[PDB]
């Protein structure tokens, strides 16, 4: 939904988090997670993009792409 | 506290906080919601979320230009955060102006 | 940063237009002028004097206290640091980047 996280199995509602979480769709939590489950798929989110890739796009114990 | 490798710390002086405000472009990274000097992990809009831990009373932001780092509350101390540039360029250092 | 008593105290500024909401030290700025200037004395506007040769990015040099020659282009900001003739304070102001 437009107001929630975007990862498949989050609800948390980000109409109440900081400008930057509410701007690119996804709670605290899950913006630190290694892995989450977005749009089917095993995703992280990137540091540096803000906003989730697929596993491969990152290397080894990474939190931005390469 | 000067230079970090190829990072330069620029210490920037302002009368408060509000006078930032009309700083560009660095005005767009602060989240002016928030209380507290705070850092950012990354380049975005209202990035500088993180607060710096123990800060001198004066402090009001740290912005790093480019890069990421570790993204915590009350964990880094300015002078950990120095030693987080982590290929940053720049270090701006925003600070309240008190007249001894 | 300290000549003997006097303490200089380098400022870093955004840009000349945010000294303009700087008590105290707008007051003393004379913002008609152009080139770093540096004050004789103590009174409103009296950052009027041209510093000689000055760096890049310097905005001005403000003493707190007492009276100096008072000239164009004479004074480096180097000799303006012996200058201080009794002023507890020079404030140096300068532009990033
Ligand atoms: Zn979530
Ligand atoms: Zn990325």
């Amino acid at each position: 939904g437009s107001r929630l996280c975007q990862v498949d199995r989050c609800t948390v509602n980000l109409t109440e988090a900081k400008q930057y979480y509410r701007r690119h769709r996804v709670c605290e939590v899950h913006a630190k997670a290694s892995a989450a489950t977005v749009a089917g798929v095993r995703q992280r989110f990137c540091q540096q993009c803000s906003r989730f890739h697929e596993l491969p796009e990152f290397d080894e114990a990474k939190r931005s792409c390469r | 506290e000067e230079r970090v490798g190829d990072m330069r710390i620029v210490n920037i002086t302002f009368s408060d906080i509000n006078s930032i405000k009309n700083f560009q472009p660095f005005s767009q990274y602060f989240d002016f919601t928030l209380t507290g000097p705070r850092y950012n992990g990354n380049i975005a809009q209202f990035a500088m979320i993180w607060k710096i831990k123990n800060p001198p009373h004066n402090l009001l932001g740290v912005f790093f230009d480019n890069n990421t780092r570790d993204d915590e509350d009350d964990k880094y101390t300015l002078e950990e955060l120095k030693q987080m540039g982590n290929g940053a360029k720049n270090m701006y250092i925003f600070w309240q102006y008190e007249q001894k």
